[PDB]
């Protein structure tokens, strides 16, 4: 019946030791030379965050997965991966980091579909 | 630098190349309406030209 | 008057050099953006090959 937040660090690092792993056990590999679980692996971890009933406690989990770009491209396998199973994304830039906007969230791209339920009413307003 | 990065700069240059196309046009609209006013002032400035050329010494 | 049309001729030619600068960029960079995505297509098909070879 408690509240969790749950925050993962580099799952570009995971999965970059998944990799490895599979490599290393001679798997055939995908693009990128990731395995073809690659997405399995991570939507596996990210489902289990979830909101439960109030038949079963009324408990919940969050989650607040991180993924490291090179040089903004967010056209990758992991970021594509990732980007495809979370409910919103949040995306900070050097640029505005740099000209004094920092937090540097840009907003123009963030989206998050929870919103508004996820707000009082004062701040939707 | 990387493509994303490319792909941005090349699209705001394109934008701002139909912005400065678009008042080029503009500006040649202006110039091609102001030059009939500037060659119809003529007569008046003349008839007073001779007039007080004549008169005024 | 003839102030006014200098000021037309003037801008005119400003914004016509300066469309002219922007397309001479947009060649550069575009043509840029041509020449990197050759070592990517490169890159990729090397991978391929040798994940194909190495089993």
């Amino acid at each position: 019946g408690k509240h969790v937040l749950v925050v993962y660090d580099d799952l570009s690092k995971q999965a970059a030791a998944y990799r490895e792993l599979s490599l290393l056990l001679r798997r055939p590999p995908g693009r990128e030379a990731y395995p073809g679980d690659i997405f399995y692996l991570h939507s596996r971890l990210l489902e289990r965050a979830a909101k439960l009933s109030d038949a079963k406690g009324g408990g919940s989990l969050t989650a607040l997965p991180f993924v490291e770009t090179q040089a903004g491209d967010i056209s990758a396998y992991i970021p594509t991966n990732v980007i495809s199973i979370t409910d919103g994304q949040i995306f900070l830039q050097s640029d505005l980091f740099f000209s004094g906007v920092r937090p540097a969230i840009n907003a123009g791209l963030s989206v998050s579909r929870v919103g508004g339920a996820a707000q009082i009413k004062a701040m939707k307003k | 630098a990387s493509l994303r990065d490319i792909k941005t700069r090349i699209n705001a240059t394109k934008k701002t190349s139909q912005i400065t196309k678009a008042m080029e046009m503009v500006s040649t609209s202006k110039l091609n309406r102001a030059e009939q006013n500037a060659k119809s002032f003529v007569p008046y400035m003349e008839k007073i030209q001779e007039v007080v050329a004549n008169v005024a010494l | 008057l003839d102030a006014k049309a200098s000021e037309h001729a003037a801008r005119m030619t400003a914004m016509k050099n300066a469309t002219d600068n922007a397309n001479e960029l947009i060649r550069t960079l575009t043509l840029s953006y041509n020449r990197a995505r050759q070592a990517a297509i490169t890159q990729e098909i090397t991978e391929i090959v040798a994940g194909a070879n190495a089993l």
